[PDB]
């Protein structure tokens, strides 16, 4: 009822199935990450250790866990069509320049755009606030005022210079407020402060990835 | 000058509108409820399927997925003829040559890679990698074994000579990313749908936009030609499908329901053209009586959204693919 | 803007046909090819490859 | 693409010899691999090994006494022969075959190594006189109809020119192998088949063999010579 | 308790939520639905007739009772051990889970369940007094009870004590505290509903007092097969919706 040639075709298909399964088994080992920073972020230099026009890719390992980080270079402001692809990533890495206040409102708007996308609903964001040294020297100089650009800083309660701590906590608090407003708990924001040169950012990425995986596992096992 | 001629075009199309298609089609027997069942489910893709294309022979199809592999299936026997490793996991389009010798792939790498399926030495190898698009390739379609058209997120469509590896013609009218493309049956002209909410008719030889159609609130994800070639249907995140007529230059019909909020991922026409099949983000595909704009059936067997939809050249079967990584054949 | 008016002028003058005639042509095609279509009218199981 | 066969020479009866064919220029792992010719008589199929070595078949005469193996990393196929008999004297050919939808099995044949020690396919004519530029028709018949319910009819035509290995001309009674001119055409009904050569030229002249691939064992007709 | 068991498990079998860990809960809900229709209702007849057994099926009934009871206990032990690795080092647990462990886990908890209760009908069906009636169809093998209830409960209990102590140690952020409360309820109910029967079973080997104690504690053990569907599933928002529909 099946000819010899059709039987050989079936054997070929089964061998192909075997090789595809092996390749998927390889694929599950890797954890996949998406990097997003508008400009002035220093997003390329976040992960110091380890470093194709359409997509820029880097591989880094900490504690024998392999991570892939994706940056999509050429695209314009509207990312809604290509961002649909990156809905299975473990986490999104969002880089913001805390030093520049004119950029900050646009960065908050872009963070809201990342946060509220339909396809990115289940994906946690690891938020790196960048160039904290630049921010610290600027606040110590005092020439510029966050109070001017943001009215809320002018009257704000601090929760290292104390003015520096106050400014940095306000800058964090706006982003965590946009993250917290949803409140669903399916996805959460991990806020961090990063110097221009920091030995450990892969460690921070790894521990937030472990937290993300732990939470998905707790939901999966019906524990919480 | 721009406003005056635009109003003149509005008057010209409005002058022609003596009747609606609903009025002409009103006294016709309905197609009735159409029931189709998944005769075959093709499995072996371990990630989300984005694109598929039927072969002209009607037995062979190609599919593209995020796991980074292009697999060609014998539909009748559910057997994988080939599985092709891809350099870039990110692929949003695939095509099958009319002669069946070649398949094409495009993605976020902005390169259209063409594969020679039939070779001495018995492997699938890259015939060409076509560069010259500054944005991601959303759609690729073959004129011949030498010529391929592509649409891209850089808001331009191009015609390529594969042997030379260069763009013979460039089509540049759109103000937004071009999501979809459909070649005419005669192949002398083609249409593209784009994120500027307009569809343009392109004459492939001259390289000019003959006509531009605007009826959609939002981006047009999908486009298909009516089998005659004098009309086409566009799918959108407006959740409406609209049938456009080339000669009349205006929208004949719109296919929508209040229940349907979701965007149309794909569209295709049945062989006669009576049936318009559309794929949605609601994880289901609705079958529309294209003449009357009455829903005639629903195809629901997918766990996740349907990324692609295709109808066989002979017209026997409909193949759908979805992000649940199973693509099913319906008859 | 100069390029736009040239295209709008080309699109401005085109031969156009009545919507009733175009709809009649579409109906003519669909009724002519209704029998050929397998999906519209279910093909018998012997003829069905699937 | 090349297949080169090694081993051979005289073996006293009851002895054992190994023949190997080395594969160059093709994906040897993908191809299923196989055929011998007696010194002046027709072809006969010895053994088959599938891709990945999963499936093995032997003809009844050789089975229990011949063993076929492939070393995929080394790109070599072996035939281990024991207790060799005077029947086994022949020229052993190493053949490549790939099976998928639309594939052409038996396309490439090695040169072959000399050794010196059931559907019934019949070719009616031993020889045919030909004129150059004159059309010729060759006919073959099977005991059982080669048409299968999938719709393919598994008939294959081969050409062995003088002092050359066989070359596939037609696969499955109508399709034409790559690198073959359009002059050859295959017309056939179930159980009754023919190959038509039109505008015959020099180098079209040789013994033509008709093979069935409907079921194992694979059987060749004795074949028809063409003579100028 | 029989109606509750059957109605609780046949509502979990349909709801299957096709995860590699949720399918294992169907194998647990199949070991209890069978316990609730084959073994349990037979004991209701024995209660009605006052310990008199209506004769060669007595050894078969005990075989099923030990089989499904041990299949249930090690389902919970496998869940507890799996739940600890998923909480201690979640990164290395997700890498080594390709939907073959779950099928390899169902094999392990049913090989030991069927391997521990295999002495009952192979040596005890020929003898009508070893695993057999004292006039009441009891399990009178005094040396198999000691060692056959040791590897069936107390080894799964010392495994659960260390697994529970280690999991709570590694879980110490409300979601982590909500999970810590679910583990406590799950661990407390398994101990309080199965341990009372097993201390009485082994301490025994006044007869009337112990005969009454073992009678009620058996049905407390059965009642845990009605609860296992609920405490292991109903904490999920999806399961609550699924039961209502
Ligand atoms: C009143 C008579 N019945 C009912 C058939 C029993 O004694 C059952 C005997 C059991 C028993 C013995 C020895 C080892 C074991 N492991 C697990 C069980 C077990 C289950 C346990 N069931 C609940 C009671």
């Amino acid at each position: 009822t099946v000819s010899a040639e059709d039987k050989a075709a079936a054997e070929r298909s089964k061998m192909i199935d075997k090789n595809l399964r092996e390749d998927g088994e390889k694929a599950r080992r890797t954890l996949r990450l998406l990097l997003l920073g508008a400009d002035n972020s220093g997003k390329s230099t976040i992960v110091k250790q380890m470093r194709t026009s359409g997509i820029f890719e880097t591989k880094f390992q900490v504690d024998k866990v392999n991570f892939h980080m994706f940056d999509v270079g050429g695209q314009r402001d509207e990312r809604r069509k290509w961002i649909q692809c990156f809905n299975d990533v473990t986490a999104i890495i969002f880089v913001v320049d805390s030093s520049d206040y004119n950029r900050l409102q646009e960065a908050l708007n872009d963070f809201k755009s990342i946060w509220n996308n339909r396809w990115l609903r289940t994906i946690s964001v690891i938020l790196f606030l960048n160039k904290q040294d630049l921010l610290a020297e600027k606040v110590l100089a005092g020439k510029s005022k966050i109070e001017d650009y943001f009215p809320e800083f002018a009257r704000y309660t601090t929760p290292e210079d104390p003015r520096v701590t106050r400014a940095k906590y306000f800058i964090r608090k706006e982003f965590v407020d946009i993250s917290t407003a949803s409140g669903d708990g399916r996805h959460i924001c991990y806020p961090h402060f990063t110097c221009a040169v920091d030995t450990e950012n892969a460690r921070r990425i790894f521990n937030d990835c472990k937290d993300i995986i732990l939470q998905m596992n707790l939901r999966e096992y019906n524990l919480v | 000058e721009a406003e005056q001629l635009k109003n003149q075009i509005r008057d010209a199309r409005k002058a022609c509108a003596d009747a609606t298609l609903s009025q002409i089609t009103n006294n016709i027997d309905p197609v009735g409820r159409i029931q189709m069942r998944t005769r075959r489910t093709l499995r072996g893709h371990l990630a989300k399927i984005y694109a598929m294309h039927w072969g002209t022979d009607s037995r062979l199809l190609v599919s593209a997925s995020q796991d980074g592999k292009l697999i060609i299936w014998d539909s009748y026997t559910t057997n994988k003829v080939h599985a092709i490793p891809l350099r870039s996991s990110w692929v949003m389009t695939c095509a099958y040559a009319p002669s069946g010798n070649y398949v094409a792939c495009g993605g976020l790498d902005n390169i259209c890679s063409i594969y020679n399926l039939k070779t001495r030495e018995g492997n699938v190898r890259v015939s060409r990698e076509l560069a010259g698009h500054t944005g991601y390739l959303s759609c690729c379609r073959f004129l011949d074994d030498n010529q391929i058209v592509t649409s891209s997120g850089d808001t331009t469509c191009a015609l390529w000579d594969i042997e030379t590896g260069q763009q013979t013609t460039t089509f540049t009218g759109h103000t937004g990313d071009v999501m979809s493309l459909s070649l005419a049956p005669d192949t002398r002209l083609f249409v593209s749908g784009a994120c500027d909410a307009s569809a343009k008719l392109w004459d492939v030889r001259e390289g000019m936009c003959r006509q531009t159609f605007t009826g959609h609130e939002s981006d047009i994800n999908a486009i298909c030609f009516f089998p005659n070639g004098n009309a086409f249907a566009t799918g959108s995140d407006d959740a409406t499908c609209r049938l456009f007529d080339l000669r009349a230059d205006q929208e004949l019909m719109t296919y929508s329901h209040d229940n349907i909020i979701c965007g149309i991922t794909s569209v295709s026409f049945s062989k006669s053209g009576r049936l318009l099949l559309a794929g949605y983000d609601d994880f289901n595909c609705n079958v529309w009586d294209a003449l009357k704009a009455d829903r005639a059936g629903v195809l629901a067997g997918h766990d996740n959204r349907v990324s692609c939809l295709g109808v066989t050249d002979d017209g026997m079967a409909v193949a759908t693919g979805s992000w649940d990584s199973f693509l099913k054949i319906w008859n | 803007a100069r390029k736009l008016v040239e295209q709008l002028k080309m699109e401005a003058n085109i031969d156009r046909i009545k919507v009733s005639k175009a709809a009649a042509d579409l109906m003519a095609y669909c009724e002519a090819h209704a029998k050929e279509d397998p999906l519209l009218t279910p093909v018998p199981a012997s003829e069905n490859p699937f | 693409v090349q297949l080169v066969e090694s081993g051979g020479g005289l073996v006293q009866p009851g002895g054992s010899r190994k023949l190997s064919c080395s594969a160059s220029g093709f994906a040897f792992s993908s191809f299923g691999m196989h055929v011998r010719q007696a010194p002046e008589k027709g072809l006969e199929w010895v053994a088959y090994i599938s891709s990945g070595s999963g499936t093995i078949y032997y003809a009844d005469t050789v089975k229990g006494r011949f063993t076929i193996s492939r070393d995929d990393p080394k790109n070599t196929l072996f035939l281990q022969m024991t207790s060799l008999r005077s029947e086994d004297t022949a020229m052993y050919y190493c053949v490549r075959s790939i099976y998928y939808y639309g594939s052409s099995p038996f396309d490439f044949w090695g040169q072959g190594t000399t050794l010196t020690v059931d559907i019934v396919m019949t070719q009616a004519t031993s020889s045919v006189p030909v004129t150059p530029g004159e059309s010729v028709s060759i006919s073959c018949r099977s005991s059982k109809s080669l048409l299968h319910s999938n719709g393919n009819t598994y008939l294959y035509w081969f050409l062995q020119r003088p002092g050359q290995s066989p070359q596939l001309l037609i696969y499955r009674m109508s399709n034409l192998a790559s690198g073959v001119p359009d002059r050859f055409s295959g017309s056939g009904s179930g159980t009754a088949f023919t190959l038509t050569i039109s505008r015959l030229e020099a180098e079209d002249v040789g013994v033509y063999y008709c093979m069935q691939h409907l079921e194992y064992p694979l059987t060749f007709g004795a074949g028809t010579k063409l003579e100028l | 308790v029989i109606i509750l068991t059957i109605a609780g498990n046949i509502l979990v079998i349909m709801a299957v939520l096709q995860n590699a860990t949720n399918y294992f809960l169907m194998s647990l809900a199949i070991a209890d639905m069978l316990l609730g229709f084959l073994v349990m209702p037979v004991s209701m007849l024995t209660i009605l007739y006052g310990y008199r057994w209506p004769s060669k099926l007595c050894a078969v009934w005990i075989y099923l009772d030990v089989l499904f009871s041990t299949a249930s206990i090690m389902h919970l032990c496998a869940i507890s051990l799996d739940r600890y690795v998923a909480i201690q080092n979640p990164i290395h647990h997700s890498r080594f889970n390709s939907r073959t462990k779950a099928f390899l886990k169902i094999i392990a908890v049913w090989t030991i369940s069927v391997g521990i209760s295999m002495p009952i009908p192979v040596f005890g069906l020929q003898d009508d007094s070893k695993v057999f009636k004292e006039g009441s169809c009891l399990l009178a093998d005094d040396n198999f009870v000691l060692i056959g209830s040791f590897v069936s409960f107390f080894i799964p209990l010392t495994i659960m004590v260390i697994t529970y102590f280690l999991t709570i140690k590694s879980l110490q952020i409300s979601n982590e505290q909500k999970a810590c409360k679910v583990l406590g309820i799950v661990f407390f109910l398994f101990v309080v509903m199965w341990c009372p029967f097993f201390i009485t079973n082994i301490m025994a080997v006044n007869e009337d007092v112990i005969g009454a104690l073992l009678n009620v504690f058996v049905w407390i053990g059965y009642l845990s097969s009605a609860v296992n569907p609920l405490v292991y599933t109903l904490f999920n928002k999806t399961y609550r919706s699924a039961f209502s529909r």
